[PDB]
């Protein structure tokens, strides 16, 4: 929908994460479908710097009592860098359509009619499993 | 049956298709189309046969399999049974990315199969008389192709088959030899070595029987480098003099043995090095030639003390030779810099030139001695080799200093290439790289396999 | 002539000294040769020490006074940058054979020679 | 021998420098120089 679902106590970080990287991909191949769309990029600046700024809404009481999932919001600002970066590299190299190459290396978390995911790169696809992970630490994303 | 890699370069392709099946080549859609299949066989071809020269061609000797050649017919049906206009980026791109990239770890290497899937996508193009979709004409171009095989249709220079049939002739010879046909310590299998150390340090008393005094960091830190230079090398030379009296001791003396000289005794009859030597310096594998150069550098480091002890290191040419670990030299250069000019040690760039005195840079001194191989360098242009030329060629004098970031450069960015420059000619390890001025089509030098020793001897 | 042939000089001057040691073998080793030559020819061994795929470029009028294991000889001597191909071409000669390199080994021609006496021993080596 | 400088290490100082700002926020106030300050002390608690 077009207004925000931003309610983290609401949802694990498995969802949340997941939820916003399936969303990423829909947007950005309606996008270089349509037009090269430096307003994403925008949005995506704006949204991070609304988080980043909402950060320090948590960041000052810190130890509170039934308040907790700080953690959350920060293993959500490494998605965005990454969505940051990979917008950043198109803009560079100014890909035409979707079955350019460069847009099928980039990893790509569809959804099927069966409402269930189906993580797919190159031409290869798998399905989520749906293990409960919790919170855990997550990866710089490295060119390696 | 021994199951390996045909010998040649016509029997590589004639084993690779007769190993394909002609259904799977004749397709309709025909002409653009089985011209990249034979792309990807010469280029497999290609890629196999350039492991007979070593280090040249690739650093080791890296596995490629007749699977990883069927995952890239996998490749290329999926493309162009895929729909429309294959992109020649991305074959290269994944196929580098996992397929022949998935064995290579020096960067070098990684570059140099860049260069071969970049060229690949004309030809040497007399040799090279491609046809139409008849499977049997790319049969008969196979035999089209000669007999003996040329560097040429690779790359590399020509003196490269002269030094390499020299060495295999040996090979052979010796070999041929095999099929014709204690008290080797008391007699004379490794006097020899003694003798060539009796040779070296018989008027050097001073240099194998004084005592440097232990020291911490002095003022400016080329001082410190160079007095720290002093005390390992003593104590190398005197530890292989205590290594040596022993084992002279069990020969031409009255005593008994260890195990320890066993060790040393047992290395040196197979003529290797032994791991207590190569614990503290990595030299050469003869150790007739390892006593030579320690030798050398302790006569050397001497005269570095004797022309740094006024702080007139500035003026003099100077070699790399000489110096056990000449990285930190450089990035002891790098701290004097980073010192008297007045901005921090991250900020600052290493490049080196020909054309001139370094203007922007502290500190300037004269670096010559340099050995190149792959090519023929002159004053800002690399020329390529000829039949005849020579393997080593001796190079122009340098200038070396560190310059601060985001200042002009001697050289345009876009004109000149990385040289590693290694320590000798087995290419082991990478002390920094150096550019040198190219002027356009770089692609050569690339797959020349340019490289740069420090010294040799 | 096999045993010089496995290693078991102010004169020439057109040389370096890395082909002279070897000269100063032949000469004390095999007189002979040294004296059917006659090195100081300067005429057609100025050709022959020019010549790119100098196996075949044999100055002709020693052509019926040398075998051809003495070529070898001559070639060792002088240019070492030729003795693969030199043997190769000796050894064509000697046995009529059209390439010293071997056919590939298609194992669907292999599939059907053998019988079950005696097993298949495939031996590898890295990559295989 | 014994020396190392890997991901590892680095892995560690970021962490204490996350500890660190985690309680110089909750237990007082925010400024300049202390922000380039801490990276110092977090990482001479391996390095030393």
């Amino acid at each position: 929908s077009s207004q925000g679902a931003v309610d983290p106590s609401l949802f694990p970080s498995q969802i949340l994460c997941l939820a916003e990287q399936i969303k990423f991909t829909e947007d950005v191949e309606n996008a270089i479908k349509d037009h090269s769309l430096h307003q994403i990029e925008t949005q995506l600046v704006n949204k991070l710097e609304q988080y980043t700024n909402i950060d320090t809404s948590s960041e000052d009481p810190g130890n509170t009592e039934s308040g907790i999932l700080e953690l959350k919001l920060k293993a959500l600002i490494l998605d965005i860098i990454h969505n940051i970066d990979v917008v950043k590299q198109l803009n560079q190299i100014q890909v035409h359509t979707t079955e350019d190459w460069a847009w099928k290396k980039q990893l790509r978390f569809y959804m099927k009619s069966d409402h269930t995911c189906c993580v797919q790169m190159v031409d290869s696809e798998f399905q989520y499993t749906y293990e409960y992970q919790g919170n855990a630490s997550k990866l710089v994303y490295t060119p390696l | 049956i021994t199951y390996e890699s045909p010998p040649g370069l016509k029997k590589n392709l004639m084993r690779t298709y007769e190993s394909w099946t002609p259904e799977q080549i004749s397709k309709k859609d025909n002409t653009h189309r089985a011209h990249a299949l034979f792309s990807l066989a010469w280029f497999h071809a290609a890629c196999q046969e350039r492991r007979n020269y070593i280090p040249q061609g690739w650093t080791k000797f890296y596995e490629f399999s007749l699977s990883d050649l069927r995952a890239g017919y996998n490749i290329i049906d999926r493309l162009f049974d895929g729909a429309k206009d294959v992109q020649w980026e991305f074959v290269h791109g994944l196929l580098e990315n996992a397929i022949y990239g998935g064995r290579i770890d020096n960067y070098f290497d990684l570059r140099v199969l860049q260069s071969y899937l970049k060229q690949f996508f004309i030809f040497p193009y007399s040799v090279s008389l491609p046809q139409s979709c008849s499977i049997l004409d790319y049969r008969a171009v196979i035999e089209k192709i000669p007999e003996d095989d040329k560097p040429s249709f690779f790359g590399l220079p020509a003196n490269i088959a002269r030094s390499s049939q020299r060495m295999i002739s040996s090979q052979v010879i010796s070999q041929l030899r095999i099929l014709g046909r204690d008290r080797e310590i008391w007699s004379n299998e490794l006097s020899p070595v003694l003798n060539l150390w009796k040779k070296l340090n018989q008027n050097s008393n001073l240099i194998h029987q004084k005592v440097p005094p232990p020291n911490d960091r002095q003022g400016s830190p080329i001082l410190s480098f160079i007095i720290l230079e002093q005390f390992n090398a003593i104590r190398l030379v005197q530890s292989v003099h205590q290594s040596l009296a022993a084992l002279s001791k069990v020969i031409r003396g009255t005593t008994l043995l260890s195990s320890e000289v066993q060790k040393l005794a047992s290395a040196l009859l197979n003529q290797k090095c032994p791991l207590a030597w190569q614990s503290k310096w990595e030299g050469p594998e003869d150790p007739l030639q390892y006593l030579r150069g320690l030798v050398a550098r302790a006569l050397a480091i001497q005269n570095w003390v004797d022309k740094a002890e006024k702080q007139a290191l500035l003026s003099e040419t100077l070699d790399l030779s000489e110096l056990f670990h000449p990285d930190t030299f450089l990035n002891a250069l790098r701290q004097e810099t980073a010192r008297a000019v007045g901005r921090s040690v991250d900020s600052l760039k290493f490049v080196a030139s020909w054309k001139g005195r370094l203007q922007e840079a502290k500190l300037q001194i004269k670096i010559s001695g340099l050995l190149l191989e792959g090519c023929s360098f002159d004053g800002n242009q690399l020329s390529e080799n000829q039949l005849d030329s020579p393997s080593v060629s001796s190079v122009l004098p340098c200038f070396m200093g560190w310059i601060p970031q985001d200042a002009c450069g001697p050289y345009s960015p876009d004109e000149c290439i990385s040289l590693p420059v290694y320590t000798s000619a087995e290419r082991d390890r990478v002390v920094t790289n150096i550019d040198v001025p190219c002027g356009g089509n770089q692609d050569q030098w690339i797959q020349c396999g340019a490289a740069l020793f420090l010294k040799n001897q | 002539e096999w045993d010089t042939f496995t290693g078991v000089d102010q004169l020439p001057s057109w040389i370096d000294q890395e082909r002279s040691w070897a000269v100063a073998t032949l000469k004390i080793a095999l007189p002979s040769l040294y004296q059917t030559l006659c090195f100081e020819d300067a005429a057609l061994w100025r050709t022959y020490y020019n010549n790119s795929m100098c196996e075949q470029e044999f100055p002709s009028i020693l052509a019926k006074k040398v075998s051809l294991f003495q070529q070898i000889l001559v070639v060792q001597v002088l240019r070492p940058d030729r003795l693969q191909s030199a043997m190769a071409l000796f050894a064509c000669k000697t046995l009529g054979l059209k390439e010293v390199s071997p056919l590939p080994l298609n194992l669907k021609r292999l599939y059907k020679e053998t019988l079950e006496i005696e097993p298949i021993l495939i031996i590898i080596s890295p990559g295989a | 021998q014994h020396y190392d400088w890997g991901l590892r290490a680095l892995k560690t100082v970021l962490r204490g420098s996350g500890n660190l700002l985690r309680q110089l926020n909750k237990s007082g106030t925010t400024q300049n120089a202390n922000e380039s300050h801490i990276v110092v002390q977090a990482l001479r608690l391996n390095t030393m």
